[PDB]
């Protein structure tokens, strides 16, 4: 998506996340800021020797490589053949016999 | 859910639900400005039927 | 190795498509178009 | 497999991922047969 | 609570019974299901 | 190589080859004494493992 979503500064509002206690299970979303605790010493505040910030950005720039660029993504997760269905793809019923 | 003008973050990955519609899969299959379309228990094809 | 009856087929195409060229696919190449049997032996040569 | 279905398999995938999928349940449907008709063989022993 | 579906089974039977929670056996049906896909940690009832 | 008395100039950057031995980062990454590290293709948690 490099002509849509990139800029030749860097567009610094996508974040990632580079820390957590566990691997988060599958769907899980995890709405956190709270400092990563790399050192053996407990680190309260926005910020400490050892203590990083569990986010980071990507730059996302025209001038990059391919590889570098950005990607938007779409996860189509569904559910079949089990339960009453509310979505159908484009085939006509019949009549029934 | 394709040319909505902002994605969300991955750290805050936005969720739709979709129910009640006619889905036709052969508008995303058929699209060229996809680079990959991977399905891990359908065909890509099946999807409209 | 040695081959029964050779037949090289010739065209040109958009690279994005080359793909469509596998051995069962469904682009407007593989459809419409050149569509390979599904158990085709053979080799697919292809350059910019 | 992806189910016990087999129409649950044809109808959700193609001929050829499908083919990865229905070869399983041939091959552990066949294996069910082999031990059954096997005990019936040792059983038939038994009654003979 | 599975995988962000939150769902409600219930019933309503009538009874004849003083004190304790009625001895015997039946079934709560699915009433609904609904997509909330909150974390739920704990919980508290409504009084009237 | 960290406590080197002397370390090199960039234009002419020492290029040193490590082997038989033992890559224990506990006195590294857990360290005060650097104001960045920053790992490119691994965990810096998974430098021992
Ligand atoms: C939801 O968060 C609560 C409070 O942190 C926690 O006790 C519970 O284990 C969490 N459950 C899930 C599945 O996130
Ligand atoms: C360097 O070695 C000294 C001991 O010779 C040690 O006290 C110090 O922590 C070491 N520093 C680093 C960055 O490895």
């Amino acid at each position: 998506s490099n002509n849509l979503d990139s800029k030749v500064g860097g567009n610094y509002n996508y974040l990632y996340r580079l820390f957590r206690k566990s691997n988060l299970k599958p769907f899980e979303r995890d709405i956190s800021t709270e400092i990563y605790q790399a050192g053996s010493t407990p680190c309260n505040g926005v910020k400490g020797f050892n203590c990083y910030f569990p986010l980071q950005s990507y730059g996302f720039q025209p001038t990059y490589g391919v590889g570098y660029q950005p990607y938007r993504v779409v996860v189509l997760s569904f559910e079949l053949l089990h339960a009453p269905a509310t979505v159908c793809g484009p085939k006509k019923s019949t009549n029934l016999v | 859910v394709f040319n909505a003008t902002r994605f969300a973050s991955v750290y805050a990955w936005n969720r739709k639900r979709i129910s009640n519609c006619v889905a036709d899969y052969s508008v995303l299959y058929n699209s060229a400005s996809f680079s990959t379309f991977k399905c891990y228990g359908v065909s890509p094809t099946k999807l409209n039927d | 190795l040695c081959f029964t009856n050779v037949y090289a087929d010739s065209f040109v195409i958009r690279g994005d498509e080359v793909r469509q060229i596998a051995p069962g696919q469904t682009g407007t190449i593989a459809d419409y178009n050149y569509k390979l049997p599904d158990d085709f032996t053979g080799c697919v040569i292809a350059w910019n | 497999a992806i189910s016990s279905v087999l129409n649950d398999i044809l109808s959700r995938l193609d001929k050829v991922e499908a083919e990865v999928q229905i070869d399983r349940l041939i091959t552990g449907r066949l294996q069910s047969l082999q031990t059954y008709v096997t005990q019936q063989l040792i059983r038939a022993a038994e009654i003979r | 609570n599975i995988d962000g579906y939150f769902k409600i089974y219930s019933k309503h039977t009538p009874i004849n019974l003083v004190r304790d929670l009625p001895q015997g056996f039946s079934a709560l049906e699915p009433l609904v299901d609904l997509p909330i896909g909150i974390n739920i940690t704990r919980f508290q009832t409504l009084l009237a």
